[PDB]
C-alpha cells in the first residue's frame, strides 16, 4: 500500500533510536511477518538493514534491531553512533509495489 | 554483491532512455533484479522490476515508469529502457537485487544512475 | 417389456473386491468395476402405468457406494444370448438379439454369438447374479472345453456347429472334417478302461529311519 | 490437467490420478521444453512413446527449487520423510518446472504449505491429513502448541521476487505397473501411408506380414479383421485407419 515512517529523530551517542515504520491500509503480514528495514546513507547508495523487522543478521550490525505490530514497525538501534547514523527506509510486501519508506534518519548531538 | 550501472544520461521528455544494470559477484539470474529510483527529494520508489526465474517486469502500475526491462544473463546486465521520459524522471536510480525468498528483500544496491531529464 | 436389465459379478460381492456391473436405460448402458455393496437383494424397482410407463425411473437402487474405481463406460418377442468369459484377466462378452415367438421354451434355433466387448478389466470372478424389474424368464448354461466343428460360409457367417464328444456319430464327422459322411466304418478313437481307485502296498511295519 | 490444470493442490496434498484406457503421447510431454527437468529414474525417456503400461499415476504438486532437486528414489530430507514419498523402488519419470508467476504472489502465497514434523514417513504415493500437533518436547501437548510443540506442516511464502529454490516448481511424477496386467496406458503407434502393387513388408494393428497389397472386393463382417485361407494363411487384411 503506502507507509509513513518516523521522519527524524536527534540524539546522543550511546542511545536507543526508535524508529516506527507507519504502514497505512495493510498491517505487516498475513504470516504474521512483513515490512523490512533498509538504510540509504547521505552521498551513498541504499542499503539492506532487516526484513520483517524481526530478521537477517550478519552483515547487519548488531545494534539495528527491532520488531513491528500490525501497520507500526519498529527498527530501534541500540547504543548510537555520530558515525553510523544515516537515513533509513523499510519496504512493503504483500500488497501493491512494495515501495519503500518515506525515509529516517536519526541525529546525533555533540 | 555488487550492482554496476550504465552512466548518466540527458534527454528530453517523452522518450526512450536505455540503461544497463552490470552484475558483479553473484549469479544474475537466481536473483530476480529491478530497477528502484531515488528521487531528489523524495522517498525511495521501487519502480522497475524483473523475476528470477521468469519475467515479471511489473512497475506501480499508477502512471507507469514503462521503462523497458530485459536481461542478458550472459551478460548478467539489467536493462532499463525509461519509456515515456518526462522531467520528473531526473533522479538517481538504482538497480537493486533481492534476496532468496522471505519477507524481502533488497540485498545489494547499483551505485546510482543520475538521470537529469529536462531542457 | 424387457424386465431382465443386470448382471452384478464377484468373488465376495461384499463391496471388497472387484466386482463388475452392467445395468440398463432409455438404450443407454452403464458399466463398472468399482467395487460396492447392495441391499439383502439386489433389484431394480419399478411403479406401473402413468406418463412414466413404469414409473420409477427412480429405482436407482442395488447398490451401496461406487468406491475405488478400476474402469467405466456409458452410452415372448425377444431372445438374448449374452456368454460371458475370463481369459488372461479379460473379461469377455458375445451377444444377440433375435425375435422369437413363443413362451416356454429355448426355440430349437442356432445362432452364433459376434462379441461386443473385450474388457481387460482384471476382474477374477468365480460367481455372479442377476437384475429385473420389481412392481418373462431366462435361463444359464456353462461352458465346458469341448470341441466343435464349426462351419462357415462364404459370408463367414457361422451357418451350422458340430459337436465331437456329444455322440459316436459326432466324433465321426470330428474325424473327417466333414458334416457329409458316407457309408462305411471310419475308425475314430480308441477307449482305455479306466482304472479304479488305487492299490498302495509297501513292505510293513516300516520301523524308523535314523536320519535324525 | 495433469500439467494444465491452473491450481494445482499444496504439497502437504495432492492428487492420485489414475491414467488408464487410453494411449499416452509422452512426445509434447517430452517435447514441450518448458520443463525445468524431464527426469527419468527407471526408465527410458524416449522409448516411452514406445512403451505402454496397464497403470499410469499422476500426482501434482508444488516445491521449492531446492526441493526439486531432492525428489530421486533414494533421495530423502524433509519431503521424502514427512509431507510426501518417495518409493524406494520408485521406477519412472518426474517432470518439474516453475509455476512462479503464476502460483506465486508479492505476498508470499501461503496456500502451499509442507509439512514440518509428523515423526513417521509415508508410504510410496501417500499421503496424511493428520492436522495434530507434532510433539517435541516429551510433554504433552495437548494437541496444541506450546513448549517445544509443533504445527505438523508448514506454509510456504511464495514471492515472485523469491530467489530460485523459493519459487514453486510444479512436479507431477508418473507410475505405472509396466505390463503383467490388462495392458492400458500406451504411447501413440505411428501408421505409415500405404503402397500398392509393389512389394512391402508390412505391419497391421501388430499382424507382420510381407505381400502385394491391393484392392479387393470380398467384404467382411465388421467386428472380423484378418482373412484367412484354407492353410491358415493370412491373406485379406482390413485397412485399420
Ligand atoms: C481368483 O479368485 C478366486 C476366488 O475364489 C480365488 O480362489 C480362491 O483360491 C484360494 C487359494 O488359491 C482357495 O483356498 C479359495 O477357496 C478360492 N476361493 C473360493 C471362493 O473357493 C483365486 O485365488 C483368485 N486368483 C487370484 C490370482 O487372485
Ligand atoms: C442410465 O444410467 C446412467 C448411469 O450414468 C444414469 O446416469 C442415467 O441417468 C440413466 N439413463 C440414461 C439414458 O443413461
Ligand atoms: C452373403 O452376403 C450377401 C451380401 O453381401 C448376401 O446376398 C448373401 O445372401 C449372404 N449369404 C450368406 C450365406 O450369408
Ligand atoms: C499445456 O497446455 C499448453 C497450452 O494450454 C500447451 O502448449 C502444452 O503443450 C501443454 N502441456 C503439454 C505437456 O503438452
Amino acid at each position: 500500500i503506502v507507509l509513513t515512517q518516523s521522519p527524524t529523530l536527534s540524539l546522543s551517542p550511546g542511545e536507543r533510536a526508535t524508529l516506527s515504520c507507519r504502514a497505512s491500509e495493510s498491517v505487516d503480514n498475513y504470516g504474521i511477518s512483513f515490512m523490512n528495514w533498509f538504510q540509504q546513507k547521505p552521498g551513498q547508495a541504499p542499503r539492506l538493514l532487516i526484513y520483517a523487522a524481526s530478521n537477517q543478521g550478519s552483515g547487519i550490525p548488531s545494534r539495528f534491531s527491532g520488531s513491528g505490530s500490525g501497520t507500526d514497525f519498529s527498527l530501534t538501534i541500540s547504543s548510537l553512533e555520530p558515525e553510523d547514523f544515516a537515513v533509513y527506509f523499510c519496504q512493503q510486501s504483500k500488497e501493491v509495489p512494495r515501495i519503500f519508506g518515506q525515509g529516517t534518519k536519526v541525529e546525533i548531538l555533540k | 554483491v555488487k550492482l554496476v550501472e550504465s552512466g548518466g544520461g540527458l534527454v528530453k521528455p517523452g522518450g526512450s532512455l536505455r540503461l544497463s544494470c552490470a552484475a558483479s559477484g553473484f549469479t544474475f539470474t537466481n536473483y530476480g533484479m529491478s530497477w528502484v529510483r531515488q528521487a531528489p527529494g523524495k522517498r525511495l520508489e521501487w519502480v522497475a522490476e524483473i523475476s528470477s526465474g521468469g519475467s515479471y517486469t511489473y512497475y506501480p502500475d499508477t502512471v507507469t515508469g514503462r521503462f523497458t526491462i530485459s536481461r542478458d544473463n550472459a551478460k548478467n546486465t539489467l536493462y532499463l529502457q525509461m519509456n515515456s521520459l518526462r522531467a520528473e524522471d531526473t533522479a538517481v536510480y538504482y538497480c537493486a537485487r533481492f534476496r532468496y525468498g522471505g519477507g524481502g528483500t533488497v540485498d545489494y544496491w547499483g551505485q546510482g544512475t543520475l538521470v537529469t531529464v529536462s531542457s | 417389456s424387457n424386465i431382465i436389465r443386470g448382471w452384478i459379478f464377484g468373488t465376495t460381492l461384499d463391496s471388497k473386491t472387484q466386482s463388475l456391473l452392467i445395468v440398463n436405460n432409455a438404450t443407454n448402458v452403464v458399466i463398472k468395476v468399482c467395487e460396492f455393496q447392495f441391499c439383502n437383494d439386489p433389484f431394480l424397482g419399478v411403479y406401473y402405468h402413468k406418463n412414466n410407463k413404469s414409473w420409477m425411473e427412480s429405482e436407482f437402487r442395488v447398490y451401496s457406494s461406487a468406491n475405488n474405481c478400476t474402469f467405466e463406460y456409458v452410452s415372448f418377442k425377444n431372445l438374448r444370448e449374452f456368454v460371458f468369459k475370463n481369459i488372461d484377466g479379460y473379461f469377455k462378452i458375445y451377444s444377440k438379439h433375435t425375435p422369437i415367438n413363443l413362451v416356454r421354451d429355448l426355440p430349437q434355433g442356432f445362432s452364433a454369438l459376434e462379441p461386443l466387448v473385450d474388457l481387460p478389466i482384471g476382474i477374477n470372478i468365480t460367481r455372479f447374479q442377476t437384475l429385473l424389474a420389481l412392481h418373462a424368464a431366462y435361463y444359464v448354461g456353462y461352458l465346458q472345453p469341448r470341441t466343435f466343428l464349426l462351419k462357415y460360409n462364404e459370408n463367414g457367417t457361422i451357418t451350422d456347429a458340430v459337436d465331437c464328444a456329444l455322440d459316436p456319430l459326432s466324433e465321426t464327422k470330428c474325424t473327417l472334417k466333414s458334416f457329409t459322411v458316407e457309408k462305411g466304418i471310419y475308425q475314430t478313437s480308441n477307449f482305455r478302461v479306466q482304472p479304479t481307485e488305487s492299490i498302495v502296498r509297501f513292505p510293513n511295519i516300516t520301523n524308523l529311519c535314523p536320519f535324525g | 490437467e495433469v500439467f494444465n490444470a491452473t491450481r494445482f493442490a499444496s504439497v502437504y496434498a495432492w492428487n492420485r490420478k489414475r491414467i488408464s484406457n487410453c494411449v499416452a503421447d509422452y512426445s509434447v510431454l517430452y517435447n514441450s521444453a518448458s520443463f525445468s527437468t524431464f527426469k527419468c529414474y527407471g526408465v527410458s525417456p524416449t522409448k516411452l512413446n514406445d512403451l505402454c503400461f496397464t497403470n499410469v499415476y499422476a500426482d501434482s504438486f508444488v516445491i521449492r527449487g531446492d526441493e526439486v532437486r531432492q525428489i530421486a528414489p533414494g533421495q530423502t530430507g524433509k519431503i521424502a520423510d514427512y509431507n510426501y514419498k518417495l518409493p524406494d523402488d520408485f521406477t519412472g519419470c518426474v517432470i518439474a518446472w516453475n509455476s512462479n508467476n503464476l502460483d506465486s504472489k508479492v505476498g508470499g502465497n501461503y496456500n502451499y504449505l509442507y509439512r514440518l514434523f509428523r515423526k513417521s514417513n509415508l508410504k510410496p504415493f501417500e499421503r496424511d491429513i493428520s492436522t495434530e500437533i507434532y510433539q517435541a518436547g516429551s510433554t504433552p501437548c495437548n494437541g496444541v502448541e506450546g513448549f517445544n510443540c509443533y504445527f505438523p506442516l508448514q506454509s510456504y511464502g511464495f514471492q515472485p521476487t523469491n530467489g530460485v529454490g523459493y519459487q514453486p516448481y510444479r512436479v507431477v511424477v508418473l507410475s505405472f505397473e509396466l505390463l503383467h496386467a490388462p495392458a492400458t496406458v500406451c504411447g501413440p503407434k505411428k501408421s505409415t501411408n500405404l503402397v500398392k502393387n509393389k512389394c512391402v513388408n508390412f505391419n497391421f494393428n501388430g499382424l507382420t506380414g510381407t505381400g502385394v497389397l491391393t484392392e479387393s472386393n470380398k467384404k467382411f463382417l465388421p467386428f472380423q479383421q484378418f482373412g484367412r485361407d484354407i492353410a491358415d494363411t493370412t491373406d485379406a487384411v482390413r485397412d485399420p485407419q
